[PDB]
């Protein structure tokens, strides 16, 4: 499957 | 000590928790992010068999595909890491 | 007008500079990097075949394998970005 | 080919 992440900073 | 948050696992807890570890040592060993995400990958591909890939840092974002149960996404301490093997 | 530093590449010319025209396009839609490395993930899908992988943002390092051929790290402006195949 | 990237910042 494809997913995102993002950093909060 | 610095405090892990997994923030999105597609991985068997056991994993999970051994890539925490992993980490952990990762950063005891070394400070510069390529080298921490060189020896979390490394790590993995022995425990766990090829093939992984290993983002660290403080500022990004991605869009990869991964293996289901192969994938983990997790802050030790400052630090995001980004675990898998590709789908 | 975002200046472009391809900082090592395993790639034809021609698809390094696909990728730099896809992430210029992806940064005038979008401001967050997960979206942006989104955008470029999917195009290179579309235009070179599954299955590439794209992280992009202003802090991270990262250990990855690629297939031969099909691995570019740029930045565009002040944004980093990887872009690869799995190996 | 496992390669390391590193960003400047």
């Amino acid at each position: 499957r494809s997913t995102t992440t993002q950093t909060d900073m | 000590d610095r405090k892990a948050v997994i923030k999105n696992a597609d991985m068997s807890e056991e994993m999970q928790q051994d890539a925490v570890d992993c980490a952990t040592q990762a950063l005891e060993k070394y400070n510069i992010e390529k080298d921490i995400a060189a020896y979390i990958k490394k790590e993995f591909d022995k425990k766990y068999n090829p093939t992984w890939h290993c983002i660290v840092g403080r500022n990004f974002g991605s869009y990869v595909t991964h293996e289901t149960r192969h994938f983990i996404y997790f802050y030790l301490g400052q630090v995001a890491i980004l675990l898998f093997k590709s789908g």
